[PDB]
Parts: structure tokens; sequence; C-alpha cells
């Protein structure tokens, strides 16, 4: 603390940067996320805090599309979260005009790892508050789900959780059995575990963002129809 | 043709212990002259010379960037420059404008500051050394020092015939070429002392 | 003062920030053991894996640089992934300009370069990973190398990083004090013997992962599950 | 060049094995040119290594 | 200017002629034109001579550097591609024509080296003006694996062909000769060429050369 | 109180460059004076351990010039590169005007040079004052001193070492203009050099002099080697002992 | 700020720092004989796990000038890789001139980017550097802030101040021969503590023949009879 804790250039005594060690905090205290790498795809689902109705229907939606196939499911400080799936979608641009075809999602979230170990790096610059998954499917190489930390890499997930409680809901991922059931009984389950997770016990109604991506998409990362998906909704309602 | 707008011609022979470095005193514009006191030889040390030939200010303004070079280096060192490091020097500052060449051509006449040992090489624009132990020249009539030489030079020959030869095939030269001439200046170059002289030559 | 605060000599001559980003290595919770051999190198390291929802396939912390050199991270993931870019983007640059392939020391010598001007100045700070590179190379055997987040390469035979490095570099000392050299055979299993006395958990053959690189079989060779089990095998008979 | 002195060494090892002691010390004698010809320290361990092998068997003590 | 290689069972000879001209009118009657690079590798000069000498110096700062730094000895493929990135940065403006090459670790190694920055790897090359007539002899007289002797005698005359079939190239010949434990520079190797005697006392004594004036400097 | 270099007192005083000035006086240690028919320096040798060669040929007195000399006074770090780029100033003068550079213009370069070094930025003071001596076609022989405030002057007879005001009462004391010569004035350096060096009977070895000359159209600096060194120190011993003995 | 600086009122602390740091514990003795140089540094590598002909630290900067360094080892590797761009640079620059001794006061000079633009952070290291392409050897030390010294016998390590005591009492001289390497080698016996042995001391010799590093061989030789 005191004059350690002050840039990211600053080594702690025992060899840490608290400057991430309290950006950590802010995902920490942010909304939470979820994402579940089902059989043949991805499944995502964040639920939002509409803080008051004066807003519109579902707006600065945690769910990004950073790709044609890849999606991202971000939490923490919102703007530059926004910032960061900017530079994600530049990155997989640049991916496509330079070699062809789609950022395979390993790289991607490699790259973009070391963007933000590039501005948790130096000490003008500050860490970026935000944690997000990065979601994508493809007949050749299946379906893929990393997370990246606020100054963290990538890591692969079979299923994965971030924001305000990630032990509560990682625990009834666990529970859940992945990697035999389709897409459709995981955005049920998604939706089921997000409601578990506390939503009006002390906090304002909440808004369920639940994205997709699998074969039955072929790929094409996108939000699930919510009209059809209102009854995956009042299933995990009960 | 643009080597041969202000003309000239510079002459260096090798002698037994002793170096000669001779050149015209001719400075015009393509066909007239205007002066016949043009300075082509420029002493870089006590017992070493530098001739060019090209545009008169090409010759001018390469003497002085090598002479501030020198300078430069000899404060830095405090040790008297070595004819061989002078003609790398030269050969680098022509390479540092290779595609804006200085038109000259750079010779080196002097001798060693301990060794006494006799050092004539010549450069192209560009900056190639050409480092022999007989004779260098540049200019616009360069073939017909080549000729006059490839048989007035004789190896390990004594100053005073040195300057016999080196004085008559310049003389020569100027004679037998069109843009150059109207005085030649030589400089004998011993272990102790530095013969000036300005040759009896056709004015014209 | 600001002297423990920035990249700046103390006052009592000593330099205190890197000497706090090598206990950032130690920071992590992760152990590494490389043993150079009578032909081959090999590294191997615990793979920490908290909880199964993670893919074990990628939580790795060994990669390959070039076709001939690899790699072993200990310390914060982060820098070690940059370190790594750094280390291919350098062998690949290499290649380009040099026809031959990068020698292992010429490339822990330029990550060391990179780490000591990482030191150096005060805007950037040093990367708190320690790598530990080994490969073969021609007219010298098996090389085995460390660079570090000051820029001090070296480290060569029996070498570890981690948490509980030094108990490993005590016992892989007696192991190479004692004068019999290591075949493809010893060598890994001096290697899983030393990790385990480390840390006695019996190693499990899914929580550690080798890296080899052998002289008649070049390449990094990341040994799979098979390969670890049969060597553990063999060992613990 | 130095191969010399290697002799030198060579005699004053055997001349230790077989014990001889005038023909050490008519050596040891002898090879003052080869001495002040090398390096200081050399030519001195030298001279202590061939002194002290002629002192260690035959007990001259009249001589020694 | 006429430059010939060739590779041998141990290593690699190369030959080079020593006539480096102005226009049509010969300059220097022993330039030499194989440069040291490193005390492996050597390296043939063609074309503009200064460019040549600039490039092939650059190169040979560049390559004891890194040897220094490596702490082992540099290779053949390591200079070439130097060579060929420097010269097809530029796109040919420098117009210098070498011809490398080196013993490595891997075996003797000859390149060429075009302005353009062409480069390829061959058992004989031949580069320069009278580089149609050695190429000729070697395709003649070219045997693989062929002795010491008798690579030099070939590259010999090669380069007598070119010196006496081209003008504008000869008046000399140097050789190199390198393996794997030798370096050895021969100069002028053969001199097919000798100046004729002048004919009678062709000087001028004293007392000719009228001066206008005479200025006298001592020294120390 | 000190901050960042460009800054000021709340009086108005620029104390960082002050100090910067009265450090200067600590350590090291230069006189110079000038007289008809040349100009000299004198220098103290600072460190005299038996150890080193004398193979840089010069320490203090660094030439410059064709026609001056400088001796600094500073650390040598600031020494170094003040030095490279007052040469650099004298034959970048040369190259455009084809002309020695005179001895005031080189001086003014050097110190419009400092007083930008501690005008603006974050950059410290160049911490090193330097005398000059040489000759020029207007002026003649000339002797400059210039601190690291900026502020150079145009002097006749300083030192700039630790003992710099024992050194300048010691010339203003013994001073004659008009009267002086090159000997006169190599007894009055030898002398005062010995009033600010506390061990009487100085060696050669520790005082390194040098000497400015006008020959024929030609300016020479010679610096005076160990034997003159020596031999003018036995006559100024001979003159002390004539004196005191007199009484 | 950005250069060499933390300069108060008559004081350069934080070079002062840097030279605290430059103490460091590698005697790495120089010894300037009548016909060549010796630099002799120890190797004392924790365990035996380490190598010794691995990492070296004497460095041939080009053919005759060789080096030698203290602490801060990661900093004396850039500054030889600048010392030996800027040696190549000059002979580039000034062809042919085979640089060495002419050179080594001028490398010793162009050693002011090692120092007078420190880098925010200053060197800590302090070199030593051996040249004798010029009829005769050439010793300079490099501070990590101020320049050449041109020493005859100093050492820069933990006892230095004894090992120059040593280097003076045992009179370094100027008779001596090219054989000095063993006084400098007792010099390192006074900074050392243990059996010396061929890779635990580095020593390179600098003659006018050229510059090289004294293999183990002929280190244990010297070593020998000792």
């Amino acid at each position: 603390g005191t004059g350690y804790d002050l840039s990211a250039s600053t080594f702690s005594p025992d060899g840490r940067v608290f400057q991430v060690e309290y950006a950590m905090k802010a995902v920490e205290n942010s909304s939470t996320a979820i994402g579940i790498r089902c059989k043949d795809g991805v499944v995502f689902g964040v639920e939002k805090l509409v803080l008051s109705k004066l807003y519109e229907e579902g707006s600065n939606k945690r769910l990004f599309n950073v790709d044609r196939h890849v999606g991202m499911a971000v939490a923490g400080l919102l703007a530059d979260a926004r910032s960061l799936a900017d530079i994600a979608r530049e990155e997989a641009s640049n991916f496509r005009s330079n070699f062809g075809y789609n950022i395979p999602l390993k790289h991607l979230a490699d790259r973009v790892a070391m963007y933000v170990h590039a501005y948790t790096l130096y000490s003008a610059v500050r860490p970026f508050g935000c944690s997000f998954m990065l979601g994508s499917y493809s007949v050749n190489d299946g379906a893929q789900l990393y997370m990246i930390d606020p100054s963290g890499v990538s890591y692969g997930y079979w299923g994965c959780a971030i924001g305000k409680a990630r032990q509560a809901a990682k625990t009834e991922i666990e529970k859940l059995q992945m990697k035999e059931m389709t897409c459709r009984d995981i955005v049920k389950e998604v939706a089921k575990i997000i409601y578990i997770v506390h939503d009006e016990v002390k906090d304002k109604a909440f808004e369920l963002e639940l994205s997709w991506v699998g074969e039955l998409t072929n790929g094409r990362h996108e939000i699930v129809p919510k009209d059809i998906r209102e009854e995956a909704e009042k299933y995990a309602k009960e | 043709s643009i080597m041969s707008y202000n003309g000239g011609a510079v002459m260096a022979m090798k002698g037994k212990n002793c170096v000669a470095i001779a050149a015209d005193r001719r400075f015009g514009i393509q066909a007239q002259m205007v002066t016949t006191d043009f300075q082509k030889i420029f002493p870089m040390g006590d017992r070493l010379y530098i001739g060019l030939a090209g545009l008169a200010t090409d010759v001018q303004t390469v003497a002085q960037r090598l002479k501030f070079r020198l300078n430069l280096y000899e404060l830095k060192e405090g040790r008297q420059i070595k004819p061989y490091t002078l003609m790398s020097m030269v050969a680098n500052l022509l390479y540092e404008k290779r595609f804006g060449p200085y038109y000259t051509e750079p010779v080196i006449a002097g001798l060693d500051p301990k060794t006494f040992k006799p050092f004539i090489c010549s450069l192209d624009l560009i900056g190639c050394p050409m480092v022999t132990d007989d004779f260098v020249v540049s200019g616009t009539c360069a073939e017909q020092m080549y000729g006059m030489c490839e048989s007035l030079w004789e190896p390990n020959m004594d100053p005073d015939h040195l300057f016999e030869t080196i004085s008559q095939a310049m003389l020569n030269a100027v004679d037998r070429d069109a843009v150059s001439g109207m005085g030649v200046i030589v400089h004998i170059i011993e272990k102790d002392k530095i013969t000036t002289r300005t040759l009896k030559a056709r004015m014209d | 003062g600001f002297d423990r605060h920035i990249t700046i000599f103390s006052p009592e001559g000593r330099l205190y920030q890197v000497e706090y980003a090598f206990k950032a290595i130690n920071q992590g919770g992760l152990t590494s053991v490389a043993v150079r051999g009578k032909d081959c190198a090999v590294i191997v390291t615990q793979k920490k894996v908290p909880d199964k929802l993670l893919d074990s396939s990628t939580v790795t912390h060994l990669f390959k640089i070039t076709e001939n050199i690899g790699c072993v991270m200990t310390g914060m993931t982060a820098d070690s992934r940059s370190q790594v870019q750094r280390a291919r983007y350098e062998a690949a640059n290499w290649k380009y300009k040099y026809g031959y392939e990068i020698p292992v020391d010429m490339l822990c010598k330029r990550i060391a370069d990179i780490s000591q001007v990482y030191t150096q100045n005060a805007e950037m700070r040093p990367l708190g990973c320690c790598m530990i590179l080994i490969g073969i190379d021609e007219e010298q055997g098996p090389q085995v190398y460390k660079c570090d987040p000051a820029g001090y390469y070296c480290g060569f035979k029996a070498t570890a990083a981690g948490v509980k490095q030094t108990e490993s570099t005590s016992f892989l000392e007696k192991k190479v004090k004692k004068k019999f050299d290591w075949t493809f055979e010893q060598t890994v299993e001096t290697a899983i013997t030393c990790l385990s006395t480390v840390l006695s958990i019996d190693f499990k053959p899914s929580e550690i992962e080798v890296g080899v690189v052998t002289v008649e079989n070049p390449k990094f060779r990341i040994l799979t599950e098979a390969e670890i089990d049969a060597h553990l095998v063999a060992l613990a008979e | 060049v130095q191969v010399k002195e290697q002799s030198i060494l060579e005699l004053g090892s055997l001349l230790a094995k077989t014990g001889q002691a005038a023909e050490l010390g008519g050596l040891l004698k002898y090879v003052r040119p080869f001495l002040n010809s090398i390096s200081k320290a050399k030519a001195a361990r030298l001279v202590r290594s061939l002194l002290d092998l002629f002192l260690d068997m035959e007990a001259a003590t009249g001589q020694e | 200017t006429t430059i010939a290689g060739v590779v041998y069972k141990d290593g690699i000879v190369l030959g080079a002629d020593t006539r480096a001209t102005e226009g049509m009118v010969v300059a220097d009657k022993n330039c030499s034109k194989i440069h040291f690079i490193s005390p492996n590798i050597y390296c043939c000069g063609a074309g503009t001579a200064a460019d040549t000498d600039m490039t092939t110096q650059l190169i040979s700062s560049n390559l004891e550097l890194h040897s220094l730094s490596t702490g082992r000895l540099p290779r053949v493929v390591t200079a070439n591609r130097m060579l060929k990135q420097m010269l097809f940065r530029y796109q040919g403006y420098i117009g210098a024509a070498l011809v490398l090459g080196g013993v490595d670790v891997t075996g003797p190694h000859l390149y060429s080296i075009y302005p353009h920055g062409s480069t390829d790897k061959l058992p004989y090359v031949t580069m320069g003006s009278g580089s149609l007539a050695a190429m000729a002899v070697f395709e003649d007289k070219f045997r693989p694996d062929m002795e010491e002797e008798e690579a030099k005698n070939l590259v010999s005359e090669a380069i007598a062909a070119g010196i006496f079939n081209d003008l504008g190239s000869g008046s000399n010949i140097d050789l190199c000769v390198i393996s794997k434990n030798k370096l050895d520079f021969l100069r002028p190797y053969t001199v097919p060429n000798k100046k004729g005697t002048r004919l009678g006392r062709y000087r001028c004594e004293k007392g000719t050369t009228a001066v206008l004036t005479e200025k006298i400097t001592p020294l120390e | 109180y000190d901050s960042r270099t460009t800054i000021f007192s709340p009086e108005g005083r620029l104390y960082q460059v002050e100090y910067a000035m009265e450090a200067i006086g600590h350590a090291g240690t230069c006189l110079g004076i000038l007289a008809n028919d040349g100009v000299l320096l004198a220098a103290e040798r600072r460190n005299i351990h038996k150890l080193l060669d004398e193979v840089f040929f010069s320490e203090k007195i660094y030439k410059l010039n064709e026609d001056m000399a400088c001796s600094v006074a500073g650390i040598t770090s600031d020494a170094n590169v003040l030095t490279n780029e007052l040469r650099l100033i004298a034959q970048r003068y040369l190259l455009q005007y084809q002309e020695p550079i005179p001895c005031e213009q080189l001086v003014t370069a050097l110190c419009d040079i400092k007083q930008a070094y501690t005008q603006f930025g974050g950059k410290r003071p160049f911490g090193v004052s330097l005398l000059y001596i040489g000759w020029d076609k207007h002026y003649g022989f000339q002797l400059y001193q210039s601190d690291p405030s900026g502020n150079y002057g145009g002097w006749k007879a300083t030192c700039i070492g630790n003992n710099s005001a024992a050194a300048v009462s010691m010339l203003k004391q013994d001073y004659k203009e008009g009267e002086m010569t090159l000997k006169s004035a190599l007894a009055l350096a030898i002398k005062v050099l010995n009033k600010t060096m506390d061990v009487s009977k100085l060696s050669a070895e520790k005082v390194e002099i040098a000497t400015l000359t006008r020959e024929n159209g030609k300016t020479v600096i010679r610096v005076l080697k160990q034997k003159e060194v020596e031999q003018l120190i036995k006559k100024h011993e001979e003159e002390e002992a004539k004196a005191e003995r007199e009484k | 700020f950005s250069l060499t600086t933390f300069s108060p009122s008559g004081k350069l602390v934080q070079i002062e720092y840097a030279l605290a740091a430059v103490a460091g514990g590698a005697p790495s003795v120089g010894i300037k004989a009548a016909n060549g140089v010796v630099l002799a540094t120890e190797k004392k590598q924790k365990s035996i796990l380490y190598d010794e002909r691995s990492v070296h630290k004497v460095e041939p900067i080009t053919k005759h000038i060789g080096l030698v360094y203290s602490g801060m080892g990661p900093d004396y590797r850039v500054l030889v890789h600048r010392a030996r761009k800027l040696a190549q640079q000059y002979y580039l620059v000034y062809q042919e001139p085979i640089p060495t001794a002419q050179l080594v006061q001028r490398v010793a000079s162009v050693m002011q980017e090692y120092t007078q633009s420190g880098g925010v952070r200053p060197f800590g290291v302090s070199l030593l550097i051996c040249g004798w392409n010029e009829g005769r050897p050439y010793l300079f030390q490099s501070d990590p802030s101020g320049a050449y010294f041109a020493w005859k016998a100093t050492a820069m390590g933990k006892n230095y101040v004894n090992g120059k005591t040593f280097l003076e009492k045992r009179y370094n001289e100027d008779l001596e021969l090219e054989d000095a390497i063993h006084t400098a080698i007792l010099t390192l016996k006074e900074s050392f503590e243990g059996q010396m042995t061929e890779d635990n001391i580095e020593v390179g010799i600098c003659n006018e023949a050229g510059f090289r590093r004294l293999t183990p061989t002929e280190v244990k030789d010297y070593l020998a009879a000792i």
C-alpha cells in the first residue's frame, strides 16, 4: 500500500502489481456474467441492472459482436469494456484482411490479452477495468470459449463466470453437466443459473441478455431471439 | 562533359622516400579562363597534400568539408593523420553523397609521419580508392597523364628527378589538352621540407 | 525518497525494483525444473489447475518458440505470454535476417537484453516472469538457459525456478555432484523425482507437463499423458 | 622453445626418482641461463621444485 | 572485370582480375577485387567499384559484430541474407555484382549476388564484364569433387581466358583458397602480362623544366 | 529549497545555478594570465596517484582550435561534451567563413548554449566553468572566463579553482600590465600556483601549464613539458632563496 | 530527467549511489605491462549448477580490444554491445586502420553515450579497456559517470582498495614483461575466497600481436605453480 499502489510500473515489496489488484476489484463489484460451451456451440448470458426505468429496451448491452463468428460478453467498467470491444473488432478485421478467412478464437484471445497486458505494463496508461469472455464456434475447430481478466491471460473454459458473484455461479456451472448437452437446453440452463444468482434480493429488476454461437447458427454469433427465449426465461423463473 | 565543366588536371607521383603532387592553376567556365591562380592542391598536413579535379565549386566544397572533418579528428585524437586514414575519410565523405556526388576525383600524396613511407592514391567521384605505388592523376585529360607517365616514370627516383618527371608530364599534358593549363603548380614533399614551384607554362 | 518505488539506484548501492520483481516470479504458486543430460535436455513444471471448468488443453506454461527451442515460464501469466510472444518474434526475425536457426544462447541473450532495457529507464517496468529455455545445439549438445527480469541470462545442466526453487536446486546440485551422466531415461526420471521431492504429491500423470529436446530427435516434444505416465511407471518401479 | 624447460623438468623427475644428488646439483647450477630467459614466476617455481626434490632424499647436511 | 569461384572438395577457391578501368582507360593495375569478410569467408566484387567496396565493408563489419556477439563462426547463408536484404532494399541502385564464397560448419558454400538482389547457390560462379569466358571455361572443364591443386589450376585457366578474351579485365590473377582449417590469400598468383622494357634512357635530367618561382618551407 | 531546474526563488534568485557555480569553486584549479606576446594557462593536477601513465598528454588543458585552448574546472562528464561542442562550433565557423573563429564569438556561442541549458526544459545546468586563451586578428591575445550561469567575462588575470579567491588576490597584488612578458607571466603563474597549493616546492608533475604564443603569422600553443616546467621551478626557487636571504 | 541527473549543490548523489553499486564484489584486476595489458577477473558462480563456458566476463570488443567489468553485468552486456557497435562504426568510417590503440583512446572517449547520456538510470558498471595497436599498450577505465582514466594497474571489486594497495606494493612497475599475469592472479588471490581454478578465474591478455581471452588450459597452467 501507500507508495506502491500508485502506478502500475511500481512493483510491490512482495512482488505484486497492486494497480491490477484493484482493477480486479471493479470487475468483482460490477454485475456478473456466465458463458457455457455447449456440445456443439457456446452460449452466453449476462444480467444487466436497469438502474432506472427511464432507459429504453436493453441498451449498453454487456454482449458485443467482435467478429462474424465471435462474440464478447464483458463485465466491469463498461466504457473501457466498449473501447476494448472496439479494439477486438479492429484486431479481427485486420486479421481477416491480412491472412484471410476467420480469426481463430485462441489467437484472437491471445492478441487481445497481450494488448491488455501492454496497457497494464506501463505507468502513464492504466489497466483496463473489465473482464470478458470470447466465445466462437466453427465446424473445423468446434466451439471455444476464452475468458480474459483485467490483467490476466486468456484461459480455455468449458464454462466460466465473472462479475459480482463468480463462485456462486461457478458452483452451479460445475453442477451442470456440459460437453453432452445441446445449446438449447444450455440457453435454458444459463438463464436458470442467472436467476439462481440474486437479481432483486438487493438490486433492481434485471434483464437477460443471452448470446448464441454454434452449428445450429452455422457460426454467425448472434443474440438469441428474445421473443422465443422469453419462454426459456419463464422456465428459468420456475 | 560535366566533369570537364571547369577543366582541371591534377597529378601525383612517387619517388624514393619522397612524393610529388602537381596540378594546373586554371579556373573558368566551358571555354574561357577566369583566373590563373586557382587553388586545387590543399595541405592537409606538414607532409600530406590533396589534389582535386572537377567542378571548381565541388573542388572547394570538398576541400573545405575535408579540412573541417580532418581538423575535428586531429583535435579528437591529437596525433597527426596517416595518409591512408585520410584517403579513407575522403572515400567515406564522397560516398555520403552517393546519389548527389561531388563531381571531383581527389588524389592523396604524402608521407607517413613516422616511417616516412611514400603514399599516393586516387579516388573516383563516388569514392572508390585506387592505391598504387607509381602515380595517379585526375581531371579531363587523365589519359594524357597516363600516357606520359607510363614512359617517364622510373621506380626509386631521386626527388630532383621526380620533380623533373612530374613537371615534364604536367607541362606536356596541359599543352595537349584544350581546357586545362596556363600554369602548373607542383609540390615536392621530402622527409623534412616542402618544395613549391610554379612551372613556366604556356599561358594560352 | 522513491528509491524503492522507481527503477533507480538505492542509497546503499542496490536496485530494489528488480529485487522485488524476482520475488514476483515466486508469486503465483508454481515451480519448474530444467535438467540437461548427456544428450538431451528436459524441462518439467507442475500444472496447477483449479477446478475442471478450465481447459487443461490450454493452461500450459511451456511453448515452442521455434522448431527446436522450447521455453517454460514462471511468474505472472500475462508477462509470461508477452515474453513468449517477444521470443517467438525474435526467433522469426533472426531466421529472416540470418539464414540459420537462432541459437538458444543467442535467443536468451536477446530476451535478457530486452529485460535489461526494461529495468533501464523509468517509464516502463520489468516483467515479473522468469523464462527457462532449452534446445539442441550442434557442436554443443543440449543447451539450457534462464533469462530473468533483471537481464542476467545464464544457467546450465540443472536449473530450477519457482516458489520452492531453492530446494530443487539443492537436490539437483546433489545429483550433479554425483558424477554419472544421465541418458534419455535418467534425465527425465531425475527431473520428475526432483519436482516430486520438492512437492510430495506422488505426481499423478496429469498435474505436470514435461518438454523434451533430444539430439537424435530434435524439436520441442510436449510429451503427452501416455509418455509421462510411462515415465512415471518406470521411475516408480 | 619451452620444450627445453620441459626436458629440464623431465630430467629432474628422473633424478628424484633414482635419488641422484650430484647430477641434480649440476643441473641446477647449469640451467641458470634458462631461468633468466622466461617468466619470473615460472622460473622461480621451477627453482623451488628442483631444490625441494634435491633436498628430499640425499641428506648431505654439509652441502644442502 | 572478371571474377569467378568454384567449390572444390575441401572448400572454395575464388579468382579475380585486377583491372579497374575508368571508361575505356585502365586506372588500377592491382585493384584488389577479392574482399575479406570473415576469416572463413571471402567475396569477389564486380560492377561499380565504390558501391561494391562500401557494401562489402558494411557486410564484413556487421558479420564481425555478429560473430563476436554469438561467439561462434559466421555462416555463408547469413552473409548472403544480409547482402540480399541490403541490395533489394535499394532495388539495384547499388550497381554491385558479388561472388560470395566461404566455409561454414555445415560445409563450404558459394553464392552469386546480383545488383538487384538476386542470389543462388552454385557449385561454380562467374561474374563481371568478362564473366562469359570464365563461365565457358568452367562448363568445359569442371569436375565435381576436384582436388585443391586442380581447382586452383581451373580457376587460373578461367581467369586467364577472361583476361585474354576481355579487354576490360586482367593484368594480374588474384586467388584465395579456403577450407575447414586453411585460409590462404595468394594476391598476384600468375602474371601473364608483363610490361616491355623501355628502349633507351627516356628520362629528363635536371636543369630543364624552367620554373617561375620556388618556395622552400623546411620542417622539424 | 530546490526543485526542477527551471524555477525561481521567492526572492527571485536562481539558487540551483548559484549552487552549481559555487560548486565549481569546489574541486579543480586553473588560472589564466594574459601578457604581451604570449598568454598562458596554469592548471593544478588534482590526482597524482603513481598508478597512472599520463598518456592522454593533457587533462585540464584542452586544445579546442588552431588559435585557442581552454581549461575546464567542473565535472568531467559535462566537461568532455562541452569541449567537444566547443571544437565543433569553432570548426563549423571555420567551414562557414574560411577563417579562424574570433575568441569572443566562440565564447559567446558556448555561453549561449549554457544559458539555453539553464533556461528551458527539465535539464540540469552544465556544472562546469572553463577559461579560454587565444589570439585573433582583431583583438590579438585574449583571455575569457565563463561560468555555468552562462555569463562569460573578458579577463586578463584570473583563477577558477578551489582557492580562486587567494589566487586572484595574489595575482592582483603582483600583476603589472604592459611591463608583463611571457617569462614574467610564467614566473607569476608558478608563484601564484605555489601560493594556492599548500605543499611548497611543487613538483612538475602536479602542475600542467600551456602557453600560447604568436610566431611568424602563426599561433603556436605549446604545453610546457616536465623538463621546462621544472626548470621554471628551479628559477623560481633561486629567486625565492635570493629574496629571503637578502633581508 | 531523461539524462544523467540528480545533482544537488556540489554533489552527484545518483552518481555516488551508482559508484556504491559498482563496488560490486568482482575484483577484475587490470595490469598494464611493457609488452601488453592483462585483464583478469573472478568467475565465482553460485553452486556448480551454473556454467563457466556459457557466459564470459571478458569480451573482445574488436581485434585487439578486450574488456573486463564490474557489478551490474546485465548493464555491462548492453555497454559492451554498444562499444562493439561504436568501434565497428569508427572502423567503417575510417576504413582499414586496424584501429585498436589509436582507437582505444577514441573508443574510451566515445564511451560518453555510456554515461553522459545516462538513460534516466545511469549504468552501474565500471569497465577496463586494453589495446595495443600503437607499438605501446593501453589500459583505460570508464566508470558509471566519469571518463577515461588511463590506469596502469587497478582493481574494481569489493576489495578494490586492498587490491590496489597490493598492486602498488607488489610494484606493478614498468620493466615487467608480458607475464605480469602472475601478479594479476596474485592480486585476485587477495580478493578471492577459495581454491581458484581454471573455470573460476577468467583472464584476457592484449599484447602487440592482438587480444586473446585465455582458455581454461592456459589459465590452469598459470594457476599451477602459484
